[PDB]
């Protein structure tokens, strides 16, 4: 057993956070406050899920997780939550006034006076772990501080744990649930000094969640709660494996061997199915075909774009529920036989599967509907390109006249740190196109 | 708790200022005595960014009233919501400033500010985390003019990275005190161009229009005006004083609207604007309509002039959030030569459940149009008319000012207009 | 169509499908950037209070 | 009031259904660069489909299905055709073809000339013709090689109908363009009009080294034909007057005789692609304008030459056909304040 620390920056990594530990402790029967009935051996065990929970003398089951925030308001929530009991206020950090969307805010000017802190919160846990996998990192891209102290930390933590696989969950920015201009700056800035110190990252697009659940669960304005309750399930489908028993990606290392050959090139496309609305009469189940051939339509990925015209890289079929391997072949192969899969010709063309008897579970009283059977898709496609494209376009518009550069230079920051990223990103998408396009 | 400090000097500044305080202690439910009688927690939620908690569970505003006479400050006192005030928080001289900008910002002013600064800083001190300061003043007057503006430049130096907010009402001929207006007003924007982040630029001409063509008042009054000034310093400041993520934050709200720092003048609008046919419902298709119409602008200056560089659009009161987001994507999607195609997505809208008193809902207007330019080429050319006959000049060189300082004032100003006009095209 | 590496347990099985074969900045660094950024904003402030002290 | 953006200049078609949206007062034209439009007459090279439909509140419509290149492209279609199993390397409306890369750069050589080999052999006529997206006829394969290797893109080397169907008087060769419009529900609509391209010289199998009476392209024919316009105005011949030739000749109509040869075919290629290219349920839509090129021989068998994905439309068919692109593809998705001029390929999607 080898434990995983979690790292949630920013508001948007704190409240998928909080969802995401909501559902941990639904799945593997833990209560509010710490408890584990199940748990035979008190006070300690090496067992799948303490890779995410420490153990007390007392039975409390702890997350291996710190909350990082340079404003209070949001982890205040966690403070005094419905889980307020789950978490020590070691684990709990907040400033007092936040990076105002501004990376350089975020990275410079606020980072340099928290950063030794939130290291040594999280030093506090890796002692407690006998083998550290690494780390999974929560922010998003468009947050002052999601952006800006997110490429920080992991730049330190590639220094204070240089054997260490580091996975992110980022959100993309989208203008329906944004309220930042700047927020193309940010994502571009942070992908720039995070690129090389990420193994693996899921992009999780808002506006692909928002119409989701605007098409799939009937709300016609979603929040953010309705939103991080179906982001926690793609979360959970991909995590599910460190935490139950298992033979496919039973360590963070493997998600890069078993989705990233490329080191670059780390960000795989999640879809996911079946999401049925909680208000409906009653739903037909779906079978593994039905539910397997959604994977590769777009309106389920967690990023719209279009993998028809992509290439693969690798695939991943995480299902979860009654789904046995025969059915599964079976809709693998109709689908092969209907739909376009074009893999790279030094990639083999094949699917790696793993199936948990365990069927989703879904918050009570939440959005989703309890499904029999569902499935998280993780393809490395060229295709998710098209999200850089989108944003490097958005960057070139405000770039071009330098509109908003002067927040960033007055707080430290070098106008050409702008450039020097852009030139990345554009690396970036030339490599995709070498390697999807002929 | 990001404290807010508020400021308001001279007689326009205190009178507007006043009414301020006076609508949204309703809207907190605080009673003129600092007493909280509200019914929604709400309410108190984010009540500390404005207002300061006394012993006895009293909130008393976190404002301090800075005048050169005491006439404007006595009335405050004695008038509704007077008691409400931290006594001490009353600064004020006995020689006046006759409208004159020179007089407010380097000899009677001078003699004043570091008795208000002590107050500013007696104020800060208690903040656990301020954010930064908000000014109400006129620019076409002398105390609010001229020490306005020494207030803000020794805010700056004593707090450089705090944020610099100002309400600004300039001056027009029909609506006049004295010739001198702008004078005033010119060496004021020579000083707001540089050391605040926002201002919000309101033209007595567009409040007194709106007063009479659309409030259909037939001898619109200072009250009348201060009445339209009241409501929309309570729209502009709904996303700091209630719950949200818009612009829940004044250096936020800066960085999403501001692209360039010497453009930061916006013009403010607010919806609905109903003569005494009042009871009527409003739809949110009508909201939006009003919102974005020039008649409902108090700048004075119409948007289909220019371009936007940047949008805030705040809705309040019980409505479809849903059909808020359609309306808004069809004024942008209907008029998107309007808005500059450089800046993606530079429209962004939030929504306030508490409505302001005696409203179903409204909204209120935010925008940094490059069509503010108008406004700074009337007082220009006013400004010229009388400067090239170096007239009414001795009132201003009998305090000690040269000519060169107008000369620079100016010079600033035209060139502030020329940005606008290069990002209009 | 190739099943492969079939692992079976009480909570699960995974297995491969094989359907076509084939054809850092040190802590010094970092704290110079940061005390870097942080000597500009230092230089930007010291130029605002000398051009207010004029 | 809806609004689009034009960002190919130099499309004769959409200039004009740009010119009639404009003429209905409930369309608006924007910058080219600005990404609040409805509709997007898209450049042809690299169009940014990745940039579309991620606009809250707009419905969003191209007029460039992504990867119809794959059917537009010589070396493409080849390849779709003999890889495809809807159309079958035994396909027999599809001339022979082989991709053949030149020596400076898979390669279907050694399989082009051992079909080569059989026919010297069998004394069937052996002339092929090479081709590019140029155009060399030959009946020996050393010709063709070589051709092609002095050259640095790739080419096709397929079958030359030795037997076309030639015209009389004037013993002329010809083509017939079929414009075909699909809309965003992947209907696919024959234009009722087409045009024969017809060359105004009389055709010769013994010297394929004048390629005037070869090629029946118009630009060829108005610039190394001599009898330019003699026979047809602009050597353009319409479906009217070809069917009332093909009744006194040959007895039989144009609907009979061809038409339902190309309407198969149409339905052929596109219905092939369809799971590729369709924007069911995609974030934004997806119509197409395609001239599809065709070739009759002597026994009225219909061959498919090319597709374009770009057409250009005859003059005196522009008016017609481009409110026809208003009416079903552009207003059935941005519907405005008969007898059909299209034919409906019925088919299953
Ligand atoms: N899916 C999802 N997205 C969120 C959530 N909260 C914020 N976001 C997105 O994150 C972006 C804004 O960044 P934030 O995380 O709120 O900012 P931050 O990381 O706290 O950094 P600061 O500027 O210091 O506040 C916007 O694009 C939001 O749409 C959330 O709870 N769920
Ligand atoms: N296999 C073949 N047998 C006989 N003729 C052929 C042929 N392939 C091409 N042609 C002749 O070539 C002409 C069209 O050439 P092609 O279409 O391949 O080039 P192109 O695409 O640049 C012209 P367009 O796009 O307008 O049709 C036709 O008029 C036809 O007569
Ligand atoms: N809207 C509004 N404008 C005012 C009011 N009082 C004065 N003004 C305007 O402000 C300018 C006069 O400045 P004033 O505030 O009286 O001078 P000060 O006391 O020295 O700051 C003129 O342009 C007036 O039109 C008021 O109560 N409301
Ligand atoms: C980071 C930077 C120094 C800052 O804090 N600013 C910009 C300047 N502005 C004043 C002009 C009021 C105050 C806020
Ligand atoms: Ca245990
Ligand atoms: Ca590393
Ligand atoms: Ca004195
Ligand atoms: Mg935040
Ligand atoms: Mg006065
Ligand atoms: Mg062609």
């Amino acid at each position: 057993m080898r434990e995983c620390i979690s790292i949630h920056v920013g508001q948007a990594g704190v409240q998928i956070g909080n969802a995401c530990w909501e559902l941990y402790c639904l799945e593997h029967g833990i209560q509010p406050d710490g408890q584990m009935p199940s748990d035979k051996t008190i006070g300690g065990g090496d067992d799948s899920f303490n890779t995410f929970f420490s153990e007390t003398g007392a039975g409390k089951h702890v997350p291996r997780a710190v909350f990082v925030d340079l404003e209070p308001t949001v982890i205040d929530e966690v403070r005094t939550g419905t889980y307020r009991q789950l978490f020590h206020p070691e684990q709990l950090i907040t400033g007092k006034e936040d990076a105002a969307n501004n990376y350089a805010r975020g990275h410079y000017t606020i980072g340099k006076e928290i950063i030794d802190l939130v290291l040594d919160r999280i030093r506090k846990l890796a002692d407690q772990c006998t083998g550290l996998q690494g780390f999974l990192v929560f922010h998003s891209f468009g947050g002052g501080t999601g952006s800006g102290f997110t490429s920080l930390l992991m730049e330190r933590l590639s220094v204070d744990y240089g054997k260490k696989s580091k996975l992110e969950f980022s959100i993309y920015p989208a203008p329906q649930v944004s309220t930042a201009v700047v927020e193309p700056y940010n994502s571009i800035l942070t992908t720039h000094t995070t690129l090389e110190h990420s193994d693996c990252a899921f992009m999780v697009d808002n506006e692909a969640i928002y119409d989701i659940c605007r098409r799939n669960l009937d709300i016609e304005r979603p929040t953010y709660t309705n939103l991080n309750r179906l982001i926690s399930q793609i979360v959970s489908s991909i995590t599910a494996s460190l935490r139950f028993d298992g033979a496919l990606n039973v360590d963070l290392t493997e998600f890069q061997t078993n989705l990233v050959p490329y080191p670059r090139i780390h960000f795989p496309l999640a879809t996911y199915a079946p999401v049925i609305s909680a208000e409906k009469a009653y739903h037909e189940q779906l079978s593994v075909a039905e539910i397997t051939n959604a994977c590769f339509e777009p309106a389920n990925q967690m990023v719209k774009c279009d993998p028809r015209h992509g290439k693969y890289m690798a695939c991943c079929l995480l299902y979860r529920g009654d789904v046995v391997p025969k059915d599964v072949n079976a809709a693998i192969a109709t689908i092969k036989t209907k739909r376009s899969i074009q893999f790279v010709d030094w990639c083999p063309t094949g699917f790696k599967v793993g199936i948990n008897y365990q069927p989703p579970t879904v918050v009570p009283g939440g959005d989703l509907a309890k499904v029999q059977r569902a499935v998280c898709m993780l393809s490395n496609t060229t295709a998710i390109a098209e999200a850089w494209a989108r944003l490097d376009h958005k960057f070139d518009l405000m770039y071009a006249k330098r509109a908003f550069v002067h927040w960033y230079v007055g707080e430290g920051m070098e106008e050409g740190e702008f450039s020097e990223a852009r030139e990345d990103m554009a690396a970036l998408e030339k490599d995709y196109e070498e390697v999807g396009v002929d | 708790m990001r404290e807010i400090v508020h400021i308001q000097a001279g007689q326009c500044g205190n009178q507007i200022g006043a009414k301020f305080w006076e609508v949204i202690s309703d809207e907190h439910g605080i009673d003129p005595t600092g007493s909280y009688h509200g019914d929604s927690d709400l309410q108190l939620e984010r009540i500390n960014v404005y207002y300061n908690e006394a012993t006895g569970n009293k909130y008393v505003p976190r404002a301090i009233l800075v005048d050169l006479e005491p006439g404007t400050m006595d009335s405050v006192r004695s008038g509704p919501f007077g008691q409400i005030f931290r006594p001490d928080n009353f600064v004020f001289g006995q020689s006046g400033a006759g409208n004159n900008w020179a007089k407010g910002h380097y000899t009677e002013g001078a003699e004043l500010v570091d008795s208000v600064l002590d107050v500013v800083r007696k104020e800060s001190e208690s903040c656990d985390c301020l954010q930064g300061f908000q000014l109400t003043h006129s620019l076409g007057g002398g105390t609010g003019s001229g020490m306005g503006t020494l207030l803000i430049s020794k805010i700056r130096e004593e707090y450089p990275d705090r944020i610099m907010n100002t309400f600004s009402v300039m001056p027009s001929p029909k609506v006049s005190d004295t010739v001198v207006e702008p004078y005033n007003a010119t060496l004021s924007v020579h000083q707001l161009v540089e050391n605040t982040d926002e201002t919000y630029c309101i033209d007595n001409e567009a409040l007194y229009d709106i007063c009479f063509r659309t409030l259909k008042l037939t001898t619109p009054t200072y009250g009348d005006l201060n009445h339209l000034v009241s409501a929309t310093m309570s729209g502009v400041t709904t996303c700091l004083r209630f719950p949200g993520q818009l612009n829940a934050d004044l250096r936020k709200l800066a960085v999403n609207m501001v692209p360039f720092p010497r453009l930061h003048f916006f013009m403010p609008g607010f919806a609905p604007l109903t003569s005494r046919q009042q009871y009527r419902a409003l739809t949110v298709p009508e909201l939006t309509q009003q919102m974005f119409d020039s008649k409902n602008m108090m700048a004075a200056c119409d948007p289909r002039h220019g371009r936007y560089l940047t949008v805030a659009a705040i809705f309040r009161g019980r409505m479809s959030m849903k059909e808020v987001d359609e309306q808004m994507l069809n004024v942008q999607n209907k008029n998107s030569s309007y808005f500059v195609e450089w800046i993606p997505n530079n429209v962004k809208t939030a929504v306030c459940d508490i409505p302001p008193r005696g409203l179903k809902m409204s909204a209120t207007f935010i925008g940094n149009s490059t069509a503010i330019q108008e406004l700074f080429k009337r007082i220009s050319e006013q400004f010229t008319a009388m400067f090239r006959r170096k007239a009414f000049l001795h009132w201003y060189t009998g305090e000690g000012m040269d000519e060169m300082e107008f000369t620079e004032a100016e010079s600033n100003m035209n060139d502030l207009v020329s940005e606008y006009q290069q990002y209009q095209d | 169509m190739e099943v492969i590496e079939l692992n079976k347990c009480t909570s699960g099985q995974s297995f491969e499908v094989i359907l076509k074969p084939p054809s850092d900045p040190s802590l010094e660094e970092i704290q110079k950037k940061l005390e870097a950024a942080e000597e500009r904003r230092k230089y930007q402030e010291a130029e605002l209070l000398k051009h207010l002290a004029e | 009031m809806y609004t689009f953006v034009v960002r190919d200049e130099n499309s004769s078609v959409y200039a004009e259904v740009s010119r009639l949206l404009l003429a209905t007062g409930q369309w608006k034209r924007l910058r080219k660069d600005n990404p609040r439009f409805n509709l997007m007459l898209g450049e042809r090279n690299r169009l940014p489909f990745g940039r579309l439909g991620h606009e809250p509140g707009l419905v969003q419509l191209v007029n460039y299905y992504r990867g119809a290149d794959k059917l537009c492209r010589k070396a493409s279609l080849v390849k779709l055709i003999k890889t495809s199993p809807e159309l079958s390397e035994s396909c027999t409306w599809f001339p022979e073809s082989y991709v053949i890369y030149p020596t400076n750069l898979t390669d279907e050589r050694e399989v082009f000339l051992a079909a080569y080999n059989r026919r010297r052999e069998g004394r069937e006529g052996n002339v092929w013709i090479a081709k590019s997206s140029g155009i060399l006829i030959s009946s020996e394969a050393s010709e063709l090689l070589d051709f092609i290797d002095e050259q640095g893109q790739v080419h096709v080397i397929q079958k030359y109908l030795e037997k076309p169907l030639l015209l009389e008087p004037g013993h002329r060769k010809f083509d017939i363009r079929s414009w075909v419009l699909v809309d965003h529900l992947y209907n696919i609509y024959l234009y009722r009009e087409g045009v024969l391209r017809t060359s105004s010289e009389p055709y010769n199998s013994a010297n394929f080294q004048d390629k005037t009476c070869h090629l029946t392209n118009h630009c060829i024919q108005k610039e190394y034909s001599k009898n330019y316009g003699r026979y047809e105005e602009g050597n353009e011949m319409f479906f009217e007057e070809f069917n009332q030739y093909l009744m006194d000749a040959l007895n039989t109509t144009l609907e009979n005789s061809i038409l339902l040869q190309i309407k198969h075919i149409i339905r052929s290629c596109l219905m092939c692609i369809e799971p590729a290219i369709s924007t069911k349920h995609l974030h934004y839509q997806s119509f197409q304008l395609f001239g599809f090129d065709f070739m009759v021989d002597e026994e009225l068998k219909v061959w498919l030459i090319e597709v374009n994905g770009a057409p250009a439309c005859a003059q005196k068919l522009y008016a017609e056909l481009c409110q026809g692109i208003v009416d079903v593809a552009i207003s059935s998705v941005f519907p405005l304040a008969p007898t059909s001029i299209f034919i409906k390929l019925h088919h299953h999607h």
